[PDB]
């Protein structure tokens, strides 16, 4: 799987690593 | 310069001075009350 | 010319603003603005040196007040998204 | 016979990961429709909109207020419907998700 | 004498710097395998008159 201008991306509440440990 | 030339150019012969080069006061061209009409068809007449 | 310092320019017209960097990418001699995928501009050359200047927007991002309920406490933590706080006082 | 089999199937879908190169092509379209719009988006910015320019700081400068609202109004007028345009598109598509 | 164009006669359109950029132009490029004009200058041979047409790619060889 693969410079503002007023946006920003929030980064997810669970990380990868989280989301590999569930 | 040719503002204040002692003669104007007809509308069919109109010329077209290029200027360059230079530091260019339009304060003083805005301020001058002479002209009686100094509206501006373009951008604006003071921001210049 | 100030650099590494949030400060508004006017390269012979162009008013902007943002962050004047040195800048390791190297502008071909006739080029003199640059531009990005989005056509940002993104470098800019001094009018009278041949220097290039990288440019950054200023740091922007929502805050965000972390609050418990009311009724519990009035305290608060505030969050200022995607930005680093060496630079958060202002 | 069944474990043999099943670590070689196990081991037949780590090479089929590997080999195909389309394999993850419904998270990799997620994410490059994504990137495209935000892509357009930000592609509307530079759009002239009918205002005399797509810079906003040269429309501000060089020109009095008196027109200079109106050029605003149009540069308003386009980014907005383009904003509104994306955020719908986002929607639906987060709702397909 | 007729000599194809094969693929020379690009020019960087303005002054901006762009880094993996795929920057789509509309302008007066020189179409890629296009005919041009073959002309000689040796041996007697001249230079003859040709128009302008808002465009011309000028290439000449020598030593
Ligand atoms: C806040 O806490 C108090 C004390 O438990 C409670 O009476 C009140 O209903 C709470 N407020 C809300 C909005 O739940
Ligand atoms: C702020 O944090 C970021 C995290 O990516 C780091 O790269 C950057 O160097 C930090 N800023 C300073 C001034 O140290
Ligand atoms: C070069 O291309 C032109 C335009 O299609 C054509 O008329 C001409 O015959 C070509 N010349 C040769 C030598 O094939």
């Amino acid at each position: 799987v693969t410079k503002f201008n007023g946006l920003t991306v929030l980064p997810p509440l669970l990380t990868d690593e989280m989301i590999a440990q569930y | 310069e040719v503002f204040n030339a002692t003669r104007f150019a007809s509308v069919y012969a109109w010329n077209r001075k290029r200027i360059s080069n230079c530091v260019a006061d339009y304060s003083v061209l805005y301020n001058s009350a002479s002209f009686s009409t100094f509206k501006c068809y373009g951008v604006s007449p003071t921001k210049l | 010319l100030v650099k590494n310092k949030c400060v508004n320019f006017n390269f012979n017209g162009l008013t902007g603003t943002g962050v004047l960097t040195e800048s390791n990418k190297k502008f071909l001699p006739f080029q003199q603005f640059g531009r990005d995928i989005a056509d940002t501009t993104d470098a800019v050359r001094d009018p009278q040196t041949l220097e290039i200047l990288d440019i950054t927007p200023c740091s922007f991002g929502g805050v965000s007040v972390i609050t418990p309920g009311t009724n519990t406490s009035n305290q608060v933590a505030v969050l200022y998204q995607d930005v680093n706080c060496t630079e958060v006082p202002v | 016979l069944i474990a043999n089999q099943f670590n070689s199937a196990i081991g037949k879908i780590q090479d089929s990961l590997s080999s195909t190169p389309s394999a993850l092509g419904k998270l990799q379209d997620v994410v490059n429709q994504n990137a495209q719009a935000l892509n357009t988006l930000v592609k509307q910015l530079s759009s002239n909109f009918g205002a005399i320019s797509s810079v906003l700081n040269d429309i501000l400068s060089r020109l009095d207020p008196p027109e200079a609202e109106v050029q605003i109004d149009r540069l308003i007028t386009g980014r907005l419907q383009s904003l509104q345009t994306y955020v719908t598109q986002q929607l639906i598509r987060a709702a397909e998700i | 004498a007729y000599t194809n164009s094969f693929t020379r006669g690009v020019y960087y359109p303005d002054k901006v710097f762009r880094s993996s950029v795929l920057h789509s132009t509309q302008d007066l490029f020189l179409p890629f395998f296009s005919n041009v004009t073959w002309f000689h200058a040796i041996h007697r041979f001249d230079n003859p008159v040709l128009p302008f047409n808002d465009g011309v790619y000028f290439a000449s060889t020598e030593k």
